[PDB]
């Protein structure tokens, strides 16, 4: 939960790191 | 003694103050914009950074569909948009951005970042059903 201030393209509320949707640390090269 | 990947990711943070962020293990930098939005950016080459947008599983119940993202991807095309694509690790769907690093700046990467969540944002509406 963190909280952006800033004029850039995001003007929307928070950000969460993540350490139904799988944000995979890696993809097949081969 | 960083590439400058690594210096746009803190200048970045710096810039929607959001404190500190790095790369893994994996070459790659995960978070979620208001945690519907999963996004990933990789450093993937020494000249661009690819930027991932996750939009989840990817279904195989009648998957007729993956045609009709195949189609999606025409008005990506046009658009200038991320190309739709299927990744097979973890069957997910997923939008990628190339963003090469020439002339890179904090703005301009903020600026594809959200351009992937529009995208994945959007990405219902551009789909006939």
């Amino acid at each position: 939960g963190h909280l952006i201030s800033s004029t850039g393209a995001l003007g929307s509320r928070s950000l969460f790191s993540p350490l139904d949707i799988p944000g995979l640390p890696t993809n097949p090269s081969r | 003694a960083s590439s400058r990947s690594e210096l746009l990711l803190d200048r970045f943070a710096e810039k929607i103050g959001v404190g500190s962020i790095s790369f893994n293990e994996n070459r790659l930098c995960s978070f979620a914009i208001d945690e519907i939005y999963y996004i990933s950016l990789s450093d993937a080459n020494d000249e661009y950074m690819m930027i991932y947008g996750v939009c989840g599983k990817f279904p195989t119940d009648n998957p007729n569909f993956a045609l009709e993202i195949l189609n999606a991807n025409l008005w990506f095309a046009e658009n200038g948009g991320p190309y739709l694509c299927y990744e097979s690790g973890a069957q997910s769907l997923l939008l990628a951005l190339r963003f090469p690093l020439d002339d890179a700046t904090p703005e301009k990467l903020e600026n594809e970042i959200e351009v992937v969540v529009k995208s994945m944002e959007n990405l219902y509406l551009v789909l006939h059903n």
